[PDB]
């Protein structure tokens, strides 16, 4: 009964601004991912659309997990914006505009 | 019995795996045991099954067996012509890339269009039997294949198609045609010169069009 919750917040605290544009691009790259992926089906539907019928939706998982995704990351961005309001501020919102 | 089980256990070990198709063992073996049966009824249905499982287009004792059964009568023949177009809409479809067989209901505008984009000109015909043996109106294929030219700007093309089709179908291409270029002068003016040289064609297309409706329609006075 004597502070032992600071050092889980260690354990959490690894994830450093680097891991967050790391993660940024990751979902940039996803996103671009599906963006071609639902480029390459619209011509399928409309022209040629044998093998596509179960990646509708396996499209429809993906693009709400990756909402999910999108939506949780800003979530933790918005949680450390609040915490360090003149050191981390900067490098937060360029990270956040993307 | 056993020899039709003893023929489709044959096509089935060779079929189900056939990566190359030179696994002509099933033909040959298959042959001798149709000459074993005494029934008709189970001679037919064998060459159905035969033809159910070999990879179209077939090879040439096939074809020879196919010709031979093409020849005398029987209830079931009608059902072998109705397999030998089913052979022969599987080779369109795997000439163009579509090697599914039996496409359920929702594709076949999809084949219809993929057909039409091949600018063959048999393309229309193509598409034309594909909702013919799917039971699908024949309105969809030449209202389409009107919009196909007119978004090319090729309305003579379209007009002699219509002079060449009779009127019954001519006035549902018409109708449905005239309602799509409406809806699509309904939207927002292009302000290039592509745009507004569709919007002149597509005009100028619609309104010869009508006048020959009004031709056909002279004693439909409701229509009228």
């Amino acid at each position: 009964m004597a502070s032992f919750v600071t050092e889980v917040l260690a354990h959490s605290g690894r994830l450093e601004k680097e891991d967050l544009g790391t993660r940024i691009s990751r979902l940039t790259r996803r996103v671009e991912e599906i963006k071609g992926e639902v480029c390459n089906m619209i011509s399928k539907k409309y022209s040629e659309f044998l093998p596509s019928m179960q990646s509708a939706q396996g499209l429809i998982t993906q693009v709400d997990k990756l909402s999910e995704d999108i939506d949780l990351l800003k979530s933790r961005i918005e949680s450390e914006v609040r915490r360090d309001l003149h050191v981390s501020t900067g490098e937060f919102t360029d990270l956040k505009q993307q | 019995e056993l020899l039709l089980l003893y023929i489709e256990d044959l096509l089935n070990r060779c079929s189900s795996k056939s990566t190359s198709l030179f696994e002509t063992a099933w033909e040959a073996k298959a042959m001798a045991v149709i000459a074993c049966l005494s029934d008709t009824d189970l001679i037919f249905d064998a060459v159905l099954k035969i033809m159910y499982a070999a990879v179209v287009p077939w090879s040439a004792a096939v074809e020879q067996l196919v010709k031979q059964h093409l020849e005398m009568d029987h209830p079931k023949v009608k059902l072998l012509q109705e397999s030998y177009k089913l052979m022969e809409m599987k080779k369109l479809l795997r000439g163009y890339g579509i090697r599914e067989v039996n496409l359920l209901n929702k594709e076949i505008m999809r084949v219809v269009r993929y057909i039409l984009k091949q600018d063959v000109p048999s393309s229309l015909e193509d598409a034309l039997k594909v909702a013919q043996a799917f039971m699908l109106s024949d309105d969809e294929i030449y209202s389409l294949r009107i919009i196909d030219l007119i978004d090319r700007e090729q309305g003579e093309d379209c007009l002699l198609l219509l002079k060449s089709l009779p009127p019954a179908e001519a006035e549902k291409t018409a109708e449905r045609v005239i309602i799509w270029a409406r809806l699509a002068l309904q939207e927002e003016p292009d302000h290039s010169k592509e745009g507004k040289a569709w919007r002149m064609s597509v005009a100028k297309t619609s309104v010869d069009i009508l006048k020959i409706l009004c031709d056909i329609q002279k004693d439909n006075l409701q229509k009228k």
